[PDB]
């Protein structure tokens, strides 16, 4: 997994792979590592998946209800004390470290929240297995006040050299651009990698393997 | 690993218009098997599945559990779960016990109630949910079907075609490991029938 | 009309006549007094004596509630002494919270609220208590508080609870109490406690009085006997 | 009749009398409270009324800060008051806990109100009878003024007043906001000082009133010295 | 009327009385009467025991606590006994934890606290037992009553039960020579003052009497009907 | 607490006629680490008691806040009577037995020296809750190295002067302080009396090197 | 007959336990406490549930042989 | 980590490193473990990250409710000793070292050091975390009693460099705050303002 | 990582008679190769008729010691007249049984005269099995000290030796012997030995001085 955020000038871009590994086999690819949290808070994963989704979604909901009640749109510290306090009380049991963006009255806030609670707020954040490879990336190419391409250029090519250079990752880039404005969520930004031709044909003709019983049972369709 | 104690297999395929469905039919307790009619596919609906691959025992209690839950869905609710939402509830029911799992690796295959569009997903053993366009896979046996379904797989598949596929895959991929065999069972799924098949495989 | 039984219900001119009911009670008390100067405050009590039987020091209506404060009370002497082990109890809790002794203020506000809770519930009656809380600490100054039973707190500069309130406040409007020092305050408050005595109705009194200050360092304590002979004999005298 | 004395039971009618006998305990008090908000600014007025000399002036007071942003002012019962006035600081201080930021003033309001609620619904505790008027700045919708009172009910306000002279009040303060030209800070104080002292009759002294303000140039809640308030004072009669 | 007003101790009535508190407080004047008295080197404690029938024993009317401290009762002997069971706990406590005998004071304190409890809350009714606590500490002899109110006192002498303002005068006119008294002449003064509250007709006897001594040397003994008759013994007649 | 932290080492305990002598560095030791080295582990109970602990500092910290407030709540009740110092002796006897029953040791080994009645008191408390009364008491390596010392005098010396237990407890924190690692130059030193409770300030003991130059 | 059957089933676990605990017959002052001191909880004192809020409409006479000889004792409703 | 606070007459200076680490991987290397607990009390933060921050924002939430209910400002010895009954009672779980100093009218600047373990004591200089060991010799020879406000900001921004220097955990920019009646003056030392050292350079 | 026991060390003897029980032990307490201290006896009077002796974790020799007092004050006031030896006996048992999975690290030996009259000896295991006995010894020196008593007050492998009933005097003079021959080659137990004899009068306490170390 590789998972990173950086904040440019009047926003924020977060992104990630989309390769999902049980043990050292590929047990998924295209799978979505950028989540919602809000309108304007989406979060990118890692660690265990599980944990993610579900931290993730809880955080959703609670926001969810935040926002409806309060009347305005919900802040990203709110967020971030909010994941920090649950993860706290699990003292790290639930594993998962979350790349937190968005943006709010205050302006674009990035949060980077690992497993046991601690929290940092930063203008370039990376984590998951690849995120030494993107944040040599990051530190060679940050630049403050970024314009939008630039920091989506910049997110690619860490994302892209932690999906070459680690073995967990590697799949299509995912994109996705808060700002105050609009939001952009970009499912494949970028395919970076391709599986080659089949170059023969090993369709199996019908009849090519045996059966030893059949039961037909027809749906009512209606 | 516990998970290789019963030992299993299950693979879900996507073709158009259809789902398959499939897995191995051995019981067996760490080498000696005990019987060759294990039910790792069980019915959530009309043109739904679900297929559980692990612990005997929690594939069971799962599937029970989660037949609970659906019954009192469709009673309550008066209408057929959505594929997806089988999935969230199954998800739901894996990480309720995130801790002291239920040692299951389920998949989920079946056709939208109304636009009869197919589904294929699995579950990791702690309610991770993954959604794919061509195939699933799970038990001890994953690497290797895996790779059977790489490269079998083609995309826009007739009924007849997935059938073969999905066979074809399990058997070959069954053969090669010790756990998991015994005969594969294909259930293929489409909108105006299901049907049901036992493979010739080999008994050893 | 069945409003005044509980203190849940409201009458219907909006009045909790169980609170007042229970204010009612201290006025059966005896009087007590407590009269804040520069240097510190001193309480003193009026202490029926109802019977020779009884033994001196016995049925203490002053107590100290930390090393720091004292607490004078009127109303039932049950209930006050069971108010004085919750302030005791909130008064150590600060201390080994918060690390030291509690604010005479904060700790009317919590005896207060703890009042408070009982006026609202139907389950359990007001208390039947009225109490003046006291204290000196050189960063907050002197300092003088009266709870009520219904749970309201103030700051008093000079204050009296009891049968005779009425009467020892006008007496302790008249004594510029801020100008003066405590070994005065002490004869005077015997003063105003012998002339609010009524010998016909009440048989005898023996005066119970108490301070905090400077002069103990910042410690409520039991008046010296040999004040409180000089105080007394002075009382004598003034009344004629 | 029997159907008022207990909180639960519904009358024939489904008023809940209880509550209502809960709205005239404020005005048994015999105090008045006046709020009225600015283009910059909001303030709340209300009597000071010292029974006794040896009472201390600076210990009595109906205004309360629940935050350094927020104050509040209560009438009613004063222990009941206290009470809703330490409900509402813990409210606060565990919003800014779990949720990063400073309460809403809104947010406050509904929160107090909907515990007044739970006291109105449930039958052994009675509702307190007190009111409450919350006033602060919110970066978005400048200032802000608010008020619950013992049924639950937590609407906003541009002006508002609380206690006897209510009815009265509101009538003046109704007729200034239909003629609505601005309030700056020191006609918002006028305004508030007018109200009170005109329903009342009182003609104020400056110990007689305790006024608190809030201003999006200094957002604090502060409570003027006697100083300032007699400043306000004069400036209104030579005026 | 006023029938209400007196059904539970939650009730304040209009003149500031809870009179089921009151009512318990009789309960003490129903039990056969007890003195008390001490000395600078004792403290005693003498009861006028009664019997159901001739063939019943004489009631239990002095209860040990502890060797320094010891108890007599009047009125209802369930609370007599739970409350005595307190104490004994509350003195093996303080035994096992800090190796010292509680402090009669002490003691006596932590019964009106628990005392106290019932009266203020719904549910439990007052203790109605009044109850003599009478020991040797460090200080010196001590004795206490308790009210079925949790107010205590201490006392140079008392009595309670029926018919004891006649001991109480005695014990009154004849209390200074008390202090210097030999246990001997103690427990006969002791003695002479229950004998007031006695009928005219009834006199003191071996069965009736129990007499309980505690002091600097002497730990709380109950002498019973055969070891009264030395003290006994001594008493002249009826005046 | 499992594990100690912060400790300090050696106070020392003797009885003489008319009270009792307790001394003790002021060193709070992390791990080999002189980290705190104003800290005072000798603390007055009340009047007629002192107390001295070895051990984590923060279980003397926390014993020292309860049983301050319990002082403090005798006082205000305020009957005239007063814990002795065997009366605190045995509640920390208990609380300790307690806190090892539990497995939740508090690390620290006390001395509880007190004067009343007539009578002195010195007695040792450890964290497993072992408690007794000797004439004279060591903790820490203070009970292998100094308590020989103080053993000798008194088995020839059943009672001693206030003076000659002063001087004996400085020549066996001079003992300490050449022979132990944990131990510090500057200590308190703190008697119990007739009079009460009075602790002197740092104290430092001369320290004879002359066996160096030997070599 | 009912809460009879309570009280001797309160004194005959009691006397058994004093049996298991101590090795020795208790005696008839002492088995007529203990079943007193159940029959004393009508009054609530107690926070347990089980306990029957009336007293016990019951009267007992325990008669037995203990270290003091043939004793007779009376058990009311009132556990005195 | 190094943190380091020295008491200054009417403030107190506080210091500490920007570098915070997981393994050998800097994962924040600009962190700021000087955090506020109210305007004139702040904390350093030395230990886990995690246990630091939550103990943080809880004794902020307290002390917070606590000054408004006193209706004063709150003191240094009541924040430090909230700080000590949180790490005493769950010392097991917990893994912090706290310095905490600020200023309050009644005893003026103050700093408490609450090491792992659950103790306070109140220090003239105070060192705590990981390179506070290499730093101890320093401070024992170059403290001085009544050093200025300037004197004590460059006694702690040469002690907080040479463990910088000379720890790996410790690193990146000196992150300096003084503390005061008047009010708090943050200040952050970087690159060739962190003072510099020389090596021996044979 | 922490122990929550420690062997204090010390010895415990206790030997019936026709009327009367001694009850006997050292004054010594030992952590490690340390000593505590030199005068802590190790026997404790319960009732006028009964003594107790404790030897092995001091901590939980305290703690039961106060535990019997409590439940003796109790069953005092409960039942109007003072435990027996036996009753005590049995009560240990019950309380020791209580911590079965966290045991009290004591070896207890009762002595008293039973109802009877006679002396009563019952001895104990760390879990509460008791068995009457007419002696034994226990702690430390249980190995050393009982095959003498055997042999001595049982007559156990003596042949054409006459059987006599024990006499005061003479087990008093055994007592003493035989924890002389304990101080001798026994680390943990000397410095002292207090006999605590158990009669119809009462206890009567005598101390003996053994070797110091």
């Amino acid at each position: 997994t590789t998972i990173a955020g950086v904040v440019y000038k009047d926003g924020i871009v977060l992104g990630a792979d989309t390769r999902a590994t049980e043990g050292m086999v590929v047990a998924d690819k295209n799978c979505s590592k950028i989540h919602f949290i809000s309108p304007n808070i989406y979060c990118c994963g890692a660690g265990t998946a599980a944990d993610t989704d579900m931290t993730t979604q809880l955080i959703s909901s609670n926001l969810e209800l935040h926002s409806l009640s309060t009347g305005r749109l919900p802040r990203v510290v709110t967020a971030n004390r909010m994941l920090k306090q649950m993860l706290f009380r699990y003292q790290g049991y639930i594993g998962a470290a979350l790349v937190l963006g968005g943006v709010d009255v205050t302006g674009p806030h990035l949060y980077s929240i690992y497993p046991h609670g601690s929290t940092d707020k930063l203008p370039y954040v990376t984590m998951g297995s690849g995120s030494l490879a993107a944040m040599a990336v990051f530190e060679d190419k940050f630049r403050p006040d970024m314009e939008e391409e630039e920091a989506k250029n910049l997110v690619s090519e860490a994302i892209a050299a932690g999906i070459f250079n680690d073995l967990g990752s590697g799949s299509n880039i995912d994109l996705c651009v808060i700002s105050k404005n609009k939001l952009d969520f970009l499912r494949p930004y970028t395919v970076p990698n391709k599986k080659g031709t089949r170059l023969g044909r090993y369709r199996c003709e019908k009849g090519t393997t045996a059966v030893l019983t059949e039961k037909i049972t027809p749906l009512e369709i209606e | 690993s516990i998970m290789s104690y019963n030992g299993g297999a299950v693979m879900a395929m996507k073709g158009k218009n259809c789902v398959a469905i499939a897995a191995d039919r051995r019981f067996g307790i760490q080498a000696q098997m005990v019987t060759t009619d294990f039910q790792k596919i069980f019915p959530m609906g009309d043109r739904l599945y679900i297929g559980l691959a692990g612990l005997a025992t929690d594939v069971q209690t799962v599937a029970q559990r989660l037949k609970f839950r659906l019954n009192l869905y469709e009673l309550k609710e008066g209408r057929q779960i959505k594929p997806y939402t089988l999935m969230s509830m199954v998800a739901n029911l894996l990480y309720e016990k995130r801790f002291g799992p239920y040692y299951t690796e389920p998949v989920i295959a079946g056709l939208d109630p109304k636009t009869f569009k197919p589904f294929i997903c699995s579950l990791d053993l702690i309610g991770c949910p993954m959604v794919t366009d061509d195939f699933v896979v799970s038990g001890t046996c994953a690497e290797q079907m895996y790779g059977m379904c790489e490269s079998l797989w083609e995309p826009n598949m007739d009924p007849d075609h997935l059938f073969e596929t999905i066979s074809q895959a399990m058997l070959n991929a069954v053969d090669r490991d010790a756990v998991s065999g015994m005969g594969v069972i294909v259930h293929i799924i489409e909108k105006d029938k299901i049907t049901t098949r036992t493979l010739k495989a080999r008994m050893d | 009309t069945g409003y005044d039984l509980s203190a849940s219900t409201f009458s219907p001119d909006g009045r909790v006549f169980q609170v007042e009911y229970a204010m009612k009670a201290v006025e059966n008390s005896s009087t007590a007094i407590g009269i804040r100067c520069k240097d510190g405050v001193v309480f003193g009590v009026e202490k029926l004596v109802l019977s020779k039987l009884y033994e001196e020091g016995s049925n203490k209506r002053l107590f100290n509630v930390d090393r720091h404060v004292g607490m004078a009370v009127a109303g039932l002497l049950a209930d006050a002494r069971s108010l004085a082990d919750i302030a005791r109890e909130e008064a150590s809790n600060f201390r080994s919270n918060f690390g030291y002794n509690i604010p005479l203020k904060h700790l009317a506000d919590r005896v207060a609220m703890y009042v408070h809770a009982y006026t609202l519930y139907s389950a359990v009656r007001p208390f039947g208590c009225s109490f003046m809380l006291g204290s000196y600490s050189v960063n907050d100054g002197a300092q003088l508080y009266m709870i009520d039973p219904s749970g309201v707190s103030y700051g008093y500069w000079g204050c009296a609870i009891g049968k005779a309130r009425q009467a020892a406040k006008t007496e302790i409007e008249k004594l510029q109490m801020k100008e003066m020092t405590c070994r005065d305050i002490v004869k005077e408050v015997a003063k105003i406690i012998y002339i609010v005595h009524d010998e016909v109705k009440d048989k005898a009194f023996e005066l119970e009085l108490s301070w905090v200050g400077e002069l103990t360092n910042g410690r409520h304590e039991i008046v010296p006997k040999d004040i409180r002979e000089e105080a007394e004999k002075y009382a004598k005298e003034s009344l004629k | 009749a029997g159907f008022d004395r207990h909180i639960t039971i519904f009358s024939p009618e489904g008023r809940l009398y209880q509550v209502e006998y809960a709205f005239k305990a404020i005005n048994q008090g015999g105090l008045t409270s006046v709020a009225v908000r600015g283009k910059d600014c909001a303030v709340i007025v209300t009597q000071k009324k010292v029974p006794d000399k040896l009472l201390d002036s600076s210990t009595v007071t109906h205004l309360f800060k629940i935050t350094e942003n927020i104050g509040c002012v209560m009438t009613g019962m004063t222990a009941d008051s206290r009470s809703q006035v330490q409900r509402a600081r813990y409210e606060a201080a565990n919003w800014k806990y779990k949720y990063g930021y400073e309460i809403p003033v809104d947010m406050l309001c509904k929160r107090i109100a909907d515990i007044s609620q739970v006291y109105t619904q449930n039958a052994e505790m009675r509702p307190l009878g007190c009111c409450m008027i919350l006033i602060g700045i919110d970066e978005e919708q400048g200032p802000q003024v608010y008020k619950c009172d013992p049924a639950g009910y937590y609407c906003g306000f541009k002006a508002t007043a609380a206690g006897v002279k209510q009815t009265e009040s509101t009538s003046f303060l109704e007729k200034k906001v239909k003629k609505k030209f601005d309030w700056t800070f020191e006609q918002t104080v006028e305004t508030a000082i007018t109200c009170l002292s005109t329903v009342l009759s009182i003609d104020f002294k400056p110990s007689e009133i305790e006024v608190g303000v809030v201003t999006v140039e200094n957002p604090k809640f502060r409570i003027l010295t006697e100083a300032e308030i007699d400043a306000h004072l004069v400036a209104l009669a030579e005026r | 009327f006023r029938n209400q007003y007196d059904n539970d101790v939650t009730v304040w009535s209009p003149q500031g009385r809870i009179h089921q508190i009151e009512y318990a407080m009789e309960a003490v004047k129903q039990g056969s009467a007890t003195v008390g008295l001490k000395s600078k080197t004792h403290a005693v404690l003498v009861a006028l025991k009664r019997a159901q029938s001739e063939l019943a024993a004489h009631q239990k009317k002095i209860l040990h606590v502890d060797n320094h401290i010891g108890i007599s009762i009047a009125g209802l002997t369930a609370d007599a006994r739970l409350l005595c069971n307190f104490m004994r706990q509350e003195c093996l406590d303080s035994r096992f934890v800090f190796d010292r005998p509680l402090p009669v004071s002490r003691l006596v304190s932590l019964i009106g606290s628990k005392t106290q409890i019932p009266t203020q809350r719904y549910g439990r009714r007052p203790y109605g037992v009044g109850l003599l606590i009478a020991g040797y500490d460090d200080m010196g002899p001590h004795i206490f009553q308790t009210c079925p109110s949790a107010n205590y006192f201490d006392c140079r002498a008392m009595s309670i039960g029926a018919r004891s303002q006649s001991a109480r005068t005695y014990l009154e006119r004849h209390m200074s020579e008390f202090m210097e008294c030999n246990l001997n002449e103690l427990v006969k003064h002791g003695l002479r003052a229950l004998r007031e509250t006695l009928p005219a007709e009834q006199d003191l006897t071996t069965k009736n009497v129990s007499i309980g001594i505690v002091g600097k040397d002497l730990e709380f003994t109950i002498y019973d009907d055969d070891d009264v008759s030395p003290f006994l013994e001594g008493l002249e007649e009826r005046p | 607490t499992q594990n100690p932290m912060v400790t300090g080492t050696s106070v020392l305990g003797v009885k003489f006629e008319g009270g009792v002598v307790i001394a003790a560095d002021m060193l709070g030791s992390y791990g080999s680490l002189a980290r705190f080295r104003n800290i005072s582990r000798i603390m007055r109970v009340n009047n007629s008691t002192m107390l001295g602990a070895s051990g984590d500092y923060a279980d003397f910290q926390y014993l020292k806040q309860v049983l301050g407030q319990m002082v403090i709540d005798e006082e205000l009740l305020g009957d005239g009577h007063s814990y002795s110092p065997r009366a605190i002796h045995s509640w920390l006897t208990r609380a300790m037995y307690s806190r090892r029953s539990k497995m939740n040791p508090l690390w620290n080994t006390m001395v509880i020296g007190g004067y009343a009645d007539g009578e002195s008191f010195l007695g040792y408390v450890d964290m497993l809750g072992v408690a007794y009364e000797a004439p004279s008491l060591a903790t820490g390596y203070g009970a292998y190295l100094a308590q020989p010392l103080l053993r000798e005098v008194l088995e020839k010396q059943p009672v001693l002067s206030q003076t000659e237990a002063r001087d004996l407890v400085e020549r066996c924190m001079r003992v300490l302080y050449y022979r132990d690692a944990r131990s510090y130059n500057r200590f308190q030193i703190a008697t119990v009396t007739e009079k009460g409770v009075e602790i002197e300030g740092p104290l430092s003991t001369e320290t004879n090197w002359d066996i160096a130059h030997m070599i | 007959i009912a809460d009879a059957k309570t009280l001797i089933d309160k004194a005959r676990v009691e006397t058994q336990n004093h049996w298991f605990t101590y090795n020795e017959t208790m005696t008839v002052e002492s088995v007529t406490q203990a079943v007193s001191n159940l029959a004393l909880q009508f009054g609530e004192e107690d926070a347990d549930p089980g306990a029957m809020s009336r007293p016990f409409g019951v009267a007992l006479l325990f008669g037995g042989v203990d270290e003091k000889g043939p004793q007779l004792f009376h058990m009311d409703p009132s556990g005195t | 980590t190094t943190i380091m606070a020295v008491q200054f007459d009417g403030g107190v200076v506080l210091g500490a490193d920007s570098r915070t680490t997981t393994g050998s991987y800097i994962a924040n290397r600009v962190t700021d473990k000087l955090t506020p607990i109210h305007d004139r009390i702040f904390c350093c933060r030395s230990g886990s990250a995690a246990d630091t921050q939550a103990v943080a924002d809880a004794v902020t939430y307290q002390l917070g409710f606590h000054s408004i209910e006193l209706n004063e400002p709150p003191l240094v010895h009541t924040a430090a000793s909230l700080f000590k009954e949180m790490c005493y009672r769950y010392r097991e779980d917990l893994m912090a070292g706290i310095i905490i100093a600020g200023w309050d009218p009644q005893e003026g600047g103050q700093v408490y050091s609450v090491p792992m373990g659950g103790m306070m004591v109140r220090q003239s200089f105070a060192i705590g975390g990981s390179g506070s060991s290499y730093i101890y010799g320093y401070v024992d020879a170059t403290y001085r009693e009544g050093m200025t406000k300037e004197e004590c900001l460059q006694f702690t921004a040469n002690a907080l460099a040479l463990a910088m220097e000379r720890d790996g955990s410790s690193g990146g920019v000196i992150r300096l705050a003084a503390i005061a009646e008047s009010g708090v003056e943050r200040q952050v030392l970087l690159g060739d303002q962190i003072p510099k050292f020389a090596v021996a350079t044979l | 990582r922490f122990s929550p026991y420690v062997f204090n060390g010390g010895t415990i003897l206790a030997i019936a008679g026709e009327d009367f029980a001694i009850v006997a032990s050292d004054t010594r307490l030992s952590e490690g190769f340390s000593i505590h201290t030199r005068d802590s006896p190790k026997c404790y009077k319960l009732t006028d008729k009964t003594v107790i002796g404790c030897s092995g974790f001091h901590g939980d020799c305290l703690t039961l010691t106060k535990i019997i007092e409590a439940r003796l004050k109790m069953y005092k006031h409960s039942n109007n007249k003072a435990m027996t030896t036996g009753a005590i006996a049995a009560m240990l048992s019950t309380i020791l049984y209580s911590r079965r999975f966290f045991p009290y690290y004591v070896y207890n030996i009762i002595g008293g005269l039973d109802e009877e009259g006679k002396g009563a000896v019952y001895s104990f295991d760390p879990v509460g099995s008791y068995q009457r006995d007419s002696f034994k010894a226990g702690g430390s020196a249980s190995a050393m000290l009982q095959p003498l008593l055997d042999n001595q007050v049982g007559f156990k492998n003596m042949q054409n030796v006459e059987h006599v009933p024990l006499s005061l005097d003479r087990a008093m003079r055994l007592v003493k012997d035989v924890f002389i021959s304990a101080a001798e080659r026994d680390v943990y137990t000397g410095d002292a030995l207090r006999i605590c004899i158990v009669t119809k009068e009462g206890i009567r306490e005598e101390t003996v001085s053994l070797r110091k170390d």
